[PDB]
RNA sequence: GGUGAAAUUCUUGGAUUUAUUGAAGACUAACUACUGCGAAAGCAUUUGCCAAGGACGUUUUCAUUAAUCAAGAACGAAAGUUAGGGGAUCGAAGAUGAUCAGAUACCGUCGUAGUCUUAACCAUAAACUAUGCCGACUAGGGAUCGGGUGGUGUUUUUUUAAUGACCCACUCGGCACCUUACGAGAAAUCAAAGUCUUUGGGUUCUGGGGGGAGUAUGGUCGCAAGGCUGAAACUUAAAGGAAUU
């Protein structure tokens, strides 16, 4: 897998964990 | 490891020049970088001529002639054999033929 | 002596028309394409079928009053190939041989200055 | 000392009606109290009366304007667009 | 079957009297009658021709010549100028590498009331005995041929009429004119108008038309 | 050329700013220049244009408004008209401009 | 009142009586006051002036202009909008324009327009933020506001009215050749949904 | 039409093709180069206006005013965001026809956002020469761009023949190149990546085996997307570079 594909698969990983810290906030 | 000390174009000075498209394929080229070959061919053919010149009003004309320029992507003139793969040694040289 | 029509032989890949007009180019006598000749749908463009189109376009070229043509050949152009298909010049050469009279052969592929986006994308057609 | 942070003049609205709205209001606001030059008297005096009315204090030259300019990007456009035309015309 | 070719009159085409001999070919139409009539179908062609034809010297192979109908008198058709423009190959065979293309149009009314864009393409020559490869203009010189070249093709026109224009362009009168004014900045190979196209047009007047057939 | 010719008389010779100064300097005939705004409003124009024709003194138009011919005279304060009482080691006078 | 252009009085002398004309003129933009109108065929080409639509050169901007020679202004009259001269045709004297709604229209030569653009242009980009600046918007112009929806109201006050959900039932696409008290909705509409392209 | 071959689609209501004339928005072909300019990102139609810049020339001025720079600041491709305009073309999404075991891919046909612009955001690229900046020296050559200097040179070979253009010889500055390897390097290679164990001209930034990981958390900026900053637990004997067969 390149770098950007795991780049681009941890982003929305992120804003998956930001997302669910904005329901438990 | 660096192939080229040309990196893979003709572009020292200027950090961006502007894209062509490849003739075969439409590829995004960068100017200096495409393979360019100009192509010069009879209007008609090479067998051809005689027939045209006795079914022809005005008599030995012109026999014009095409012009265009050729703008190819490094794979699609490898595989058209328009630049056809060389040695370490031998593609140094620059030279037309 | 001599009457002249308009040749007017759009060589492109996949087809070949052969449309020969007045020398005002408003009326048209006899466009025969190379699919109007061979019905194998891959060989429209081929240079059997240009011939056979040709041909028929003197056949109708003759018993109208056209004896004489200017040839003007041309490619797809605009953003697209700009070099003539393989039947232009089975078209142009069964003309010569049919009786009808040349002159002035002249390539009329519209050739734009920098222009629309050719289709593609960045990565161009990748097979 | 700086006393909003960004509202500035919308800070009369509180916490209404919403941070984009009250933005975009913020911009045309600014426009809508600021002091222009006057293009006659030449002095920083012009101010707005009503919407598309903009009044000198001096002066008492009153200038059809835009609603919360004195003047619009499309009129200068257009005052130099006339000004070509009529100078080619009696060219 | 209708067979729609069994229904057409076949006129005749003439050209303007600023040329050599006028018999151009043949126009197949139709046959004129009532209802939605085809008299006025002939009003409007336009019919390029090249100017060796028109002059019977091959010297002007190219300059194809634009030609547009404008009464019909009898079997036979009245033209005036319309256009002038290269062959394509033409264009192409000047235009070579290892040197500069310099282009200058202007827009500009002759005495008649014609609104025509002319244009204008020069290329830098090399020297006799030069060295270097190329002989490119030095940017400075293309604005001051670009200038001057726009001032003779401005003066040309304005005065010497439609008609007086065209007896200018066949000998190619423009091109030593400007050969002439620009070798003083730098040296040019092939200067050429290369077209001429209409814009805006006059009444009809059919006395300047009738001047020009004989 | 014209603001340097303007800051040279403002620092070697003799001037007197203002439309009431400049209108006592043409009645008394003192004057040799007046300068005016662009955006001096035409009834002054035309009124300070008609002494200078009475006292038959040349009247340059500054290419700009009061603003500008304020700054132009080493002035922070708007300056509507400016007359030449006599210059100093300027050549305004003698220049055509 | 009403109105968000601004409106200014410009004063011409009677030609066949010793007496002051008051005009009111929708005021363009830069138009000031103690400016020099002139209105007439012979009018020279500048912001505020009158002219006739033949009288002037393609791509000017024109404002309150006349549909008809002596209507005395009927297009582009609301603040900031304004109408290009896109053509002419000399012969049946003929003015082709674009209105502010892009519509391609033919006028004669004749008809009449003010130079430039109307003023006050810019307001609609404003957010009224709040129902009171509504309110007061509509209380010069006419009884128009607020406005209730009809699903929010009873069957019989409205077409969309009724039914256990605020909902309209059958297709809000009314047709051309529908009559009164059945064209609520989207009248003789050619599409619906987001415009998009 | 399109393709490798087809199918989708349009088509006797005339498609495709031909001619004349418009409209719209983009883009600036060929000329176009181991050529130019800019701090970089970038920048190619004409003309006008505006401010700016390098180099060269100078027996002009000032006289150390300089070099590199935490903090701090301006600009910063493309994509993306907000609000208007505009929206021809191509075209993430989507739709559809094929191929195929499948194909939510490549291929084909449409097509929203986008692509353009105005006013604001973002601040990232293999943003590359993967090569910080300033200064000095070390080897030979030809070409080229800009400026300058000199030919009792050619072009205007028209009685001792303007200015440009060209030729020859220098010089300064610049984009580069060729040869060699003094010298360097692990080598590829390199006139800098040389003047390094015979180790010091000045200065800024960065790295310390591979992963976990540019992740988690906190802070800050951002409308958002995200940017900047940035671990630890744990895990592992290699991962990696250049070249030889
Ligand atoms: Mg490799
Ligand atoms: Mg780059
Ligand atoms: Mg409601
Ligand atoms: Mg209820
Ligand atoms: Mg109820
Ligand atoms: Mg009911
Ligand atoms: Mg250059
Ligand atoms: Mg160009
Ligand atoms: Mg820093
Ligand atoms: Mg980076
Ligand atoms: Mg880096
Ligand atoms: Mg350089
Ligand atoms: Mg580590």
């Amino acid at each position: 897998m390149r770098a950007k594909w795991r780049k681009k698969r941890t982003r929305r990983l992120k804003r998956k964990r930001r997302k669910v810290r904005a329901r438990s906030k | 490891p660096k192939k080229r000390a040309s990196n893979g174009r003709n572009k020292k000075g200027r950090g961006h020049v502007k894209p062509v498209r490849c003739v075969n394929c439409s590829k995004s080229i960068p100017k200096d970088k495409a393979i360019k070959r100009m192509a010069i061919r009879n209007i008609v053919e090479a067998a051809a001529v005689r027939d045209l010149s006795e079914a022809s009003v005005y008599p030995e004309y012109a026999l014009p002639k095409t012009y265009n320029k050729l703008h190819y992507c490094v794979s699609c003139a490898i595989h058209a054999r328009i630049v056809r793969v060389r040695s370490r040694e031998d593609r140094k040289n620059r030279a037309p033929p | 002596s001599q009457v002249f029509g308009v040749a007017r032989i759009y060589a492109s890949f996949n087809d070949t028309f052969v449309h020969v007009t007045d020398l005002s180019g408003k009326e048209t006598i006899a466009r025969v394409t190379g699919g109007m000749k061979v019905k194998a749908d891959r060989d429209e463009s081929s240079p059997y079928a240009a011939m056979l189109a040709a041909q028929d376009v003197a056949a109708k070229c003759k018993e109208v009053g056209i004896t004489a043509v200017h040839v003007k050949i041309r490619a797809t152009g605009g953003t697209r190939t700009k070099t003539p298909g393989p039947g232009g010049q089975a078209a142009l050469r069964a003309l010569a041989r049919s009786g009808l009279r040349i002159g002035r052969i002249e390539d009329v592929t519209p050739v734009p200055s920098d222009s629309t986006r050719k289709k593609g994308g960045r990565r161009g057609r990748r097979l | 000392a700086k006393r909003t942070k960004k509202v500035g003049i919308t800070g009369k609205y509180g916490v209404r009606y919403g941070s984009s709205l009250r933005r975009q209001v913020k911009k045309l606001e600014i426009q809508q109290h600021a002091r222009y030059d006057c293009s006659f008297c030449g002095k920083k005096t012009v101010k707005r009366g009503a919407a598309g009315i903009w009044t000198c204090s001096c002066c008492k030259k009153t200038v059809a304007g835009g609603a919360y300019t004195v003047s619009t990007a499309a009129a200068a456009t257009v005052r130099s667009t006339i000004r070509r035309l009529r100078e080619m015309v009696e060219a | 079957v209708v067979d729609p070719f069994t229904r057409k009159e076949w006129f005749d085409i003439k050209a303007p009297s600023t040329f050599e001999n006028r018999n151009v070919g043949k126009t197949l139409v139709n046959k004129s009658t009532g209802l939605k009539s085809a008299s006025d179908a002939l009003k409007g062609r336009v019919v390029e021709v090249c100017l060796a034809d028109l002059q019977g010297s091959e010297d002007h192979s190219f300059r194809k010549i634009k030609l547009r109908v404008d009464e019909v008198q009898g079997k036979n058709l009245l033209t005036n100028f319309h256009g002038m423009d290269f062959t394509t190959d033409k264009l192409r065979s000047m235009v070579r590498k290892w040197q500069t293309l310099i282009e200058a149009n202007v827009t500009v009314k002759t005495s008649d009331d014609y609104v025509l864009r002319i244009f204008a393409i020069a290329f830098t020559r090399k020297q006799a005995n030069q060295v270097k490869r190329h002989s490119y203009a030095q940017s400075s010189h293309i604005r001051a041929i670009r200038k001057v070249i726009s001032e003779i093709l401005t003066k040309e026109v304005q005065g010497s009429t439609l008609a007086q224009l065209t007896s200018k362009l066949i000998p190619e009168v423009i091109n030593k004119e400007i050969e002439n004014a620009t070798k003083d900045i730098f040296p040019l190979q092939n200067i050429h108008v290369r077209k001429v196209k209409l814009l805006k047009q006059p009444k009809f007047d059919v006395g300047a038309l009738m001047a020009l057939h004989g | 050329s014209i603001n340097q010719k303007l800051a040279l008389v403002i620092k070697s010779g003799k001037y007197t700013l203002g439309y009431k100064s400049t209108v006592k300097s043409l009645r008394q005939g003192k004057s040799k220049l007046i300068i005016i705004a662009a955006n001096t409003p035409v009834l002054r124009k035309s009124e300070l244009e008609y002494y200078a024709m009475l006292s038959k003194t040349k009247v340059y138009y500054f290419q700009g408004g009061n603003n500008e011919l304020g700054t132009a005279v080493g002035k922070l304060f708007r300056v509507g008209v400016v007359s030449i009482l006599e210059a100093g080691d300027s050549d305004i006078l003698t220049t055509l401009a | 009142s009403g109105r968000g252009a601004p409106l200014a009085k410009v004063v011409f002398r009677d030609p066949y009586k010793y007496r002051l004309r008051e005009e009111i003129f929708i005021a363009n933009e830069g138009v000031h006051t103690g400016q020099f109108i002139y209105a007439g065929k012979k009018a020279s080409l500048n912001v505020g002036n009158v002219l006739p639509l033949g009288s002037v050169p393609e791509g000017t901007i024109v404002s309150n202009v006349e549909e008809k020679p002596g209507d005395r202004g009927a297009l582009a009259r609301a603040s900031g909008n304004y109408v290009i001269i896109i053509g002419h045709n000399p012969d049946e004297n003929k003015t082709r324009v674009r209105l502010p709604s892009g519509a391609k229209k033919v006028i004669s030569s004749d008809a009449r327009g003010v130079i430039g653009v109307i003023a006050g242009g810019g307001r609609v980009d404003k957010p009224l933020l709040k129902a009171g600046r509504a309110f007061h918007k509509y209380r010069l112009k006419r009884n128009s506001w607020p406005k209730t929806r009809g699903v929010a109201m009873n069957p019989v006050d409205h077409p969309h009215g009724g039914g256990n959900h605020q909902h309209i039932g059958k297709a809000s696409t009314i047709s051309r050749g529908a009559v009164s008290g059945q064209k609520a909705g989207l009248i003789a509409a050619r599409r619906t949904g987001l415009l998009r392209g």
